[PDB]
């Protein structure tokens, strides 16, 4: 945690220390070889990050105990321990929502266009002049269209906008093409025809 | 004032030209119901009302109604004329000689007086494409009549078919190889080019490059629609290095019996992944001679090529091409034959190509189709007949086609030529 | 990926799976509905090992329960977890065997197979690309131990290039609870030597002594032996399921274990064990594992390990660990009792690595070791066998159902040889 | 035939008085609604419960 | 003796600017050029574009070392590299037009050493110039008149500079700059001589 | 218009050049996705990143390098990870069933089936690169999947491209520390098989520089993570000559032309310096006397040798700071003079000298702190004998009674193979000890 930690942004930034650090007189540590107990070396038993830090994780009293631990912190792997991006000196995408957005106003656009109430052209009241089918004497003719009300089509707009620079997050994370894990049910609903990219979409958001 | 007119027939050409037509009215800024959104050059594939709406210049030819019900119920009610969509009523049930002397035989008719009222129209027309997938009776047949007689009414007119063989392993029917072996005998005497468009070859494309696991036949009718628009697209469209379609039939065919020749398109990618490479020309002009992705499954390494036309569209340059092609020649896995000392045919458009919204294809700045006719196409033709002559050993399946006027050795005069045809490929594949 | 079905068989098999199949589903956050409840996205990222998915999002075993007594079955069915298994996974027959071999594997098993073998089939067909097969059986019972073998041997018939490990319970001859213990474990190791892949075995004995000495419980229970026997054998193949610094699969395991094809018969172990009451005043670390590890008394069998030289042994340390302690800590190990291995074989020890320790620990080891102490086991076996067989007593029953003595006379022989050949490369020297 | 814990309650065991025709109960994440009981039961309760 | 505390404590702090080159030739007055400047031992570098279809073969112009101002004899510090300005290396002197937006945070993120990117005082000194005529409000609408002549609301960069020159009071362009990119409300360089007019007083 | 195409076989592999490409997208100013930062947006200028990735025309870019292995834990987790955008994604070529320790598995059962891909790979990979250097290759050779296709990919590279030079960086089973127990049957066959077909072979064994970290690093408790860290800045600071400029350029070709007397002649090992970190680095002087004398100390060696067991062939040394050729000089002067370490008569002259400006980069939450000097020194020498003695005896024990032998003969390999390999080995030990001798 030390190392996350400690340089912070105000010490390296017009401070005493810089990104290795001579980072003693910010927090105290143990001078390499020291013969003592440091009440977290034996029992914790912290890997790498060095004997100063070992020591300075022990008194700053970050630490962890017990025998028993609880979900989160329990379930972390080490490549991701360790290589958690670069953190500290100066202060990831910004993508999914460029193409989510894409989806929304997509399909804006085409329940945009159904011609409700009577707004159709003259033609296309009735099917097209060759058109076989049965054509039922006992029912209307002319073909009646409900399409959708005007409520919906704000449904979609103030969402739309609010994804454009808004509160709601940019939704999931995923990963790219090999990944052979389960990814939720591709499987039990087929799903068959959709772009990968896009099944991962569908199947994480249900 | 230059036209191509466009023929439909069987439900596979049916469900791939409505594919095609959907991308030609979106390229040309067409709205579904052909009124123009107040915006010559599309003048190739459709013919002025007079004022707003045009019609596209096809004709669609079926016995069956269902997917003729489909399109006329569809979104694209008013783009077609309502009489140009020709539908029958029973269906030929994959029967070869049904399709060919019992039923088509009083449509083809029609289908001759709608191409009569379409030609008069046009001033120079160029030529004729036709689609047809070859396992199916009605397609077979009717694609067999109007073949012929469209070559004993317009003669030298150009045609071109774009034909779906069955894939050598996977098929749908189980009696596709005499209706193949049937068609195949009478095309070959009567269209000037016919490319191969077999299903599994595009079935593994899609699988392995499109990230595409469970395919329908929607994706590999787009894709066949990007091949067509790639081909003609310098038809309608300002190129350095423009070519009309009567310049392939002295391009890309050495005798008058060989002009079955084999398509690839490159790049087909996600939105995943386009953007992570350049997509240059050079390596997309390599993976357009990976054997891997052609559209035929045939393999190329196991025999000589003899032609090669590859169009380009896009912001492609002719030093780049230049050189690429100078790679491509150096190459030793990829030989030529031996009376053939330079082989290829280039064409360079500026139009890029257009990307379908909702589709599975991402926008690309470039992109090329390569038309190869190569010697190693004799493997179809040799598995063929050996499925033929399985089946005609023991004369399975014969009263299918006997009590509906075919004659017994009907049958017998196609293998001849179909292995006088082998033999003339084996006679041509040598070198001097 | 690189997925594997579990196939269960008798009282014994389908009890072992009952608490197994709890471990792991409490280990993947799973619920007694089949609804996904974790917290972290590993929970999901192999689920495909053990699960298949059904309609709905809810999750189903890879499981076939298989018996030729269906209280068993029956009763398992209403346990927790219980609602899981497929009703169609379970196949049962309407008679008994009685616990005699012959019966369980001649007449009632070789019709009854049929049904198992095509559902097996099935799920070998189903998996993406198999692993192998595991078995869990008990060679005290003569059904399970009949025709679980003859199950094991058509499978190696069907699928040659898999790997077979099998849990066999043998039956020692402390808590004997049948008489006919010696007749059906020796007729089940003749044809479990020649066709398994690869064998732990496990002793009543050793988990009553290890539950009394280490944990100190006043009554253990049939349902704690379970629970200890399930999360020692789901050890092995967590790290499958998990990442880890040194990923080992069980062929990666089999091809470093077993010097010899016949010589497949191992002893394992699970570290730590500490009691109730004494659960506090230690702190794991890597050197106190190890100690408790190589033990005597901490191993699941009977059978003394330092009577004999330790062949080989394999250790997969589980937890968020590095190398340098644990790799000096095993060399140190070694080196301190270089007389109780042998010596032509330098470093005879595989070690590996796994993340994710399990539910509530820091740190585990589950240990598997190929020594030469379990021949004792069949010493004892043997002997007991051939006082059966000297007088021909009990021995009408079995020949009453088409076989007779020479199967028997060749099985012993065959386990004489067994027993000379692996006691052979005992004294051998360099 | 075994204790079972109960969810409704701080995680303890069931007691009779959970038992309760009318309204729903949780045995192991299952949903249970009782219907009728047994009139003995009602002499249980009659005799037992009144308090 | 070699500064390693500056060295440690600045390494990472690096300034992009884009300048065009004054100098010598008619020809060469057209290519662009990238300077870098590296505080940790106050070194400049330049780089030269070429942008394609060119047949300028474009390469490393100048590499990484350091040198100072002629007539001052003082070595170039930050300070001295301020937007609009001319540096003169050498021989070849540099117009910096513009900044990277990385340089710009710097920028203004440390005043007391950036003072003419500082809004504040740029506003400060542009309102304190205001006491040679007589009145605060004649002065504010002969201001906005002169740099209004047509009064549309919106001007350009240019503009607003040969309006404040035929004022005459001494404001530099990277004064000019601050004020025009601050008020940019859509980030095109159109200047809200409204709110301009708001922020000095309504 | 200079690149070098990087391969990385087996999850040890896959584990080092993690560390290798995290540094080197910190050197180059590569943030995990791929962009430079997105705060900074002129650029255009200084490629030396070209050495290592590639340019997409706008925006990211993409390593020069192929990964492959066989088990998929590695590959789903690296794609799960923080550099998932970075990697196209296709270039981690992953199958189905691990070799399982196995060299028959990964040589002849399981490693065909994927050598097509991998050469299609490098092959578009290949075709881009027009001054391409050479290769360089990463793998464990304790483990089966790893030893096998790197043979393989190495038999088929030699025929495909055939001059270009590749370097081989090879982790060696530890003298006495063995986390297998078949290692020395696949690393015989390995080292058969990369003989007469790798340029260069440089030795990582373990247990030295575990050593090397609890003595210098003050890390009692180290992981896999931080020697992989080592390892990588040992590799930054050999490939910087070529992206960075420098007094006294070296190319990988400058190799095979000054360290390797004879073509059987390629293992050599190599040390660095200085290794201390800034909890105690500050307090002392870091001079390049001093730091070179700490690289040619024995005890600093990265492999488990003694140099004092056998004489210098030569010695290829390279810094990186602010060094001087006056300092350089004297140092070797210093380093000529000592009596401690003696070179071979015909050899009066062993050392080749390297010069880089650009001072080594420290990583976030790493042990190494930033220094202005640093050496790397590479050594082929005749001490190395001693491994390969070792192993010898090893692999004689264990096929004097045909132990695990049944293993490699039922996947598809003849019987007779262990016993060219050991020959093989007898006659390089015979040319060690042959080139060894005075005149
Ligand atoms: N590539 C491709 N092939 C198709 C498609 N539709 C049908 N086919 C092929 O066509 C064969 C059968 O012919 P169809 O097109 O389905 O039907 P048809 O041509 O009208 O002939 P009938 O079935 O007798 O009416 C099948 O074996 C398919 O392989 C399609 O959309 N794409
Ligand atoms: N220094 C170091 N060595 C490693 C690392 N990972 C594996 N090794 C070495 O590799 C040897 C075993 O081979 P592995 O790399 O683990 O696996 P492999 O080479 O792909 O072959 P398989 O085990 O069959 O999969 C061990 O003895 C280690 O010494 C690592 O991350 N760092
Ligand atoms: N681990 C374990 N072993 C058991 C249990 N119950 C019985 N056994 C063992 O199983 C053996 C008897 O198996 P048996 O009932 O004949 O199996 P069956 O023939 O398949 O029905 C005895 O030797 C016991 O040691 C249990 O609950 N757990
Ligand atoms: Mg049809
Ligand atoms: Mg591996």
């Amino acid at each position: 945690n030390t190392t996350q930690m400690i340089p912070t942004y105000q010490d390296v930034k017009t401070g005493t220390t810089w990104l290795g650090g001579p980072t003693h007189v910010l927090q105290e540590q143990h001078i390499p070889g020291y013969k003592g107990h440091v009440k977290g070396v034996q029992a914790e038993s912290l890997h790498g990050k060095t004997f100063a830090r070992i020591t300075a994780e022990c008194l700053n009293n970050r630490y962890k105990s017990g025998f028993i631990v609880d979900d989160e912190e329990r379930f972390k792997t080490n490549y991701q321990l360790e290589y958690i991006r670069p953190n500290l000196r100066n202060n990831n995408n910004r993508q999914r929502d460029d193409e989510v957005e894409r989806l929304e106003l997509i399909k804006a656009q085409l329940n945009s266009q159904p011609k409700t109430i009577e707004d159709v052209p003259p033609i296309d009241r009735v099917p097209v002049i060759g058109y076989q089918g049965f054509r039922p004497v006992y029912r209307h003719p002319l073909k009646q269209v409900k399409g959708p009300t005007e409520d919906e089509i704000d449904f979609q707009a103030r969402t739309i906008l609010e994804l454009t620079k808004g509160q709601k997050e940019a939704p999931k994370e995923i990963p790219i093409v090999g990944y052979t894990g389960f990814q939720k049910g591709i499987k039990a609903e087929n799903m068959f025809g959709k772009t990968f990219k896009d099944l991962s979409n569908a199947s994480n958001r249900i | 004032m230059r036209e191509v007119i466009s023929i439909h027939v069987g439900q596979g050409g049916i469900q791939v030209g409505n594919a095609c037509w959907e991308l030609f009215c979106l390229e040309h800024g067409i709205q579904p119901d052909g009124q123009m959104p107040s915006d010559d050059a599309f003048n190739t594939f459709f013919s002025e009302t007079g004022a707003g709406k045009h019609v596209p210049r096809a004709v669609f030819l079926d016995l069956e109604p269902t997917v003729i019900d489909e399109v006329r119920t569809g979104t694209y009610r008013q783009l077609f004329h309502p009489e140009q969509l020709i539908s029958g009523k029973e269906d030929a049930a994959n029967n070869f000689a049904r399709g060919h002397y019992t039923i088509g035989k009083e449509i083809v008719d029609l289908c001759l007086d709608r191409i009569r009222k379409l030609a008069d129209n046009c001033t120079g027309l160029q030529g004729f494409l036709v689609f047809n997938s070859v396992g199916g009776g009605t397609g077979s047949g009717l694609g067999s009549l109007l073949l012929e007689r469209l070559s004993v009414d317009y003669g030298k007119k150009s045609k071109l078919g774009f034909t779906i063989y069955p894939s050598p392993q996977v098929s749908t029917a189980v009696v596709e190889p005499y209706n193949s072996i049937l068609s195949t005998h009478s095309l070959l005497e009567h269209t000037d080019v016919a490319v191969m468009l077999d299903n599994e070859a595009i079935y593994d494309i899609c699988r392995r490059n499109l990230d595409i696991e469970r395919p329908t036949y929607t994706n590999l009718n787009r894709l066949i629609a990007q091949v067509i628009s790639s081909l003609t697209a310098s038809l309608r469209f300002d190129g350095a290095l423009n070519v009309d379609i009567t310049e392939f039939q002295t391009n890309l065919v050495p005798y008058p019996r060989i002009h079955f020749m084999l398509s690839s398109y490159a790049p087909i990618i996600s939105a995943e992944k386009a953007y992570h490479e350049q997509l240059s020309v050079a390596e997309i002009t390599n993976s357009a001679f990976e054997p891997a992705n052609m559209m035929a499954k045939c393999d190329p390494r196991h025999g000589k090529y003899m032609a090669c036309s590859m169009m380009y569209r896009g912001d492609v340059v002719p030093k780049d091409v230049n050189a690429s092609i100078a790679t491509i020649k150096t190459k030793r896995t990829i030989q030529f034959v031996d009376w053939c000392p330079t082989g290829f045919k280039v064409g360079i458009n500026y139009q890029p190509p257009t990307v379908v919204p909702g589709g599975d294809l991402a926008k690309v700045m470039r992109a090329v189709c390569m038309i190869s006719n190569s010697t190693a196409i004799a493997e179809v033709f040799s598995r063929l007949d050996h499925k033929f002559d399985l089946m005609y050993a023991k004369r399975a399946f014969v009263h299918w086609y006997v009590g509906e006027g075919m004659e017994e050795g009907e049958f017998s005069e196609a293998r001849e030529d179909l292995a006088a045809l082998e033999k003339d490929y084996e006679e041509v594949g040598i070198e001097t | 990926m690189r997925e594997i079905v579990h196939i269960q068989g008798g009282q014994c098999g389908n009890q072992i799976g009952a608490k197994f199949w709890e471990v792991i589903s409490d280990e993947h956050g799973i619920d007694p509905t089949g609804t996904y409840h974790g917290d972290s996205d590993l929970q999901l990222e192999r689920i495909n090992v053990y699960y298949n998915e059904a309609t709905g999002g809810r999750y189903v075993p890879r499981a076939i329960l298989m018996d030729l007594e269906p209280g068993t079955m029956d009763s398992v069915r209403a346990g927790p977890f219980g609602q899981l298994f497929r009703p169609d996974n379970f196949v049962f027959g309407q008679t008994g065997a009685g616990n005699n071999w012959a019966k369980g594997h001649y007449t009632e098993g070789a019709e009854l197979i049929d049904s198992v073998l095509d559902v097996v089939r099935k799920e070998a067909e189903g998996c993406d690309c198999l692993q192998g097969f595991q078995i869990t059986h008990s060679l005290g019972g003569g059904t399970g131990s009949g025709m679980g073998t003859l199950l094991i041997s058509k499978v190696r018939e069907e699928y040659p290039d898999r790997i077979m490990e099998t849990f066999s319970v043998v039956p020692s001859p402390k808590v004997s609870d049948t008489v006919v213990e010696p007749y059906n474990a020796t007729l089940s190791v003749h044809q479990l030597v020649e066709n398994a892949d690869e064998c732990m075995v496990i002793d009543n004995e050793a988990l009553y002594d290890i539950c009394f000495r280490t944990l100190k419980l006043t009554t253990p229970t049939y349902g704690d032996l379970n629970h200890l026997v399930s999360a020692a054998m789901s050890g092995v193949t967590c790290c499958l399921r998990f990442p880890g610094q040194l990923n080992s699969d069980l062929r990666k395991l089999a091809v470093n274990l077993i010097p010899f094809p016949r010589l497949h018969f191992f002893m394992i172990g699970f570290a730590p064990l500490t009691s109730r009451g004494s659960q506090q005043y230690r702190a794991l670390t890597v050197p106190e594992l190890t100690q408790q590890m190589f033990d005597a008394k901490n191993m699941m069998c009977a059978a003394d390990p330092r009577h004999g030289r330790y062949l080989t042994a394999s250790a997969l340390f589980r937890g968020r660990m590095s190398t340098k302690e644990v790799d000096e800590q095993m060399l140190n190990v070694q080196n301190k009792n270089s007389s109780y291995f042998v010596e032509w074989i330098p470093n005879n020890i595989k070690s590996s690595i796994c993340d994710i320790p399990p539910k509530g620990l820091k740190m585990a080891v589950t240990f598997v070791g190929n020594s030469t102490a379990i021949q004792e086991m069949f010493k004892r076996v043997a002997e007991q066998f051939t006082a059966m067989f000297r007088r021909k007593a009990f021995l009408h029953w079995y020949t009453g159902e088409g076989m007779d003595e020479m199967e028997f006379t060749e099985a012993e022989s065959n386990m004489n040889d067994l027993v000379s050949e692996y006691q052979q490369y005992q004294d051998a020297t360099a | 035939k075994n204790r079972y814990k109960n969810v409704q309650t701080n995680n303890e065991y069931f007691q009779p008085t959970d038992l309760v025709v009318g309204k729903d109960v949780i045995i192991n994440g299952y949903s249970f609604r009782i219907l009728e009981c047994d009139e003995y039961t009602l002499k249980w309760f009659a005799n037992n419960i009144v308090q | 003796r070699k500064d390693i505390n500056k060295m440690y404590t600045q390494d990472q702090y690096i300034l992009r600017f884009e300048g065009k080159l004054i100098s010598q030739n008619k020809e060469d007055n057209h290519r662009k050029f990238i300077i870098s400047f590296f505080c940790g031992d106050d070194t400049i570098m330049v780089y030269e574009t070429a942008d394609k279809n060119s047949g300028i073969w474009g390469g490393k112009f100048l590499e990484r070392m350091n040198h100072n101002n002629p007539i001052n004899n003082k070595p170039y510090t930050e300070l001295d590299f301020q937007i609009g300005e001319i540096i003169q290396l050498g021989v070849y002197r540099f117009q910096l037009l513009r900044a990277d937006e990385y340089t710009h945070k710097y920028m203004k993120s440390k005043p007391e050493v950036f003072k003419e990117a500082d809004i504040e005082y740029t506003l400060n000194h542009l309102r304190k110039f205001a006491t040679k005529y007589k009145s605060y409000d004649e002065f504010m609408v002969l201001l906005i008149k002169n740099i209004d002549p047509n009064r549309r609301g919106v001007i350009d960069f240019n503009d607003f500079v040969v309006g404040l020159r035929r004022l005459g009071y001494n404001l530099t362009y990277q004064e000019i700059y601050t004020l025009m990119r601050y008020f940019d409300l859509d980030e095109n360089w159109k200047l809200d001589v409204k709110s301009l007019f708001v922020a000095l007083g309504g």
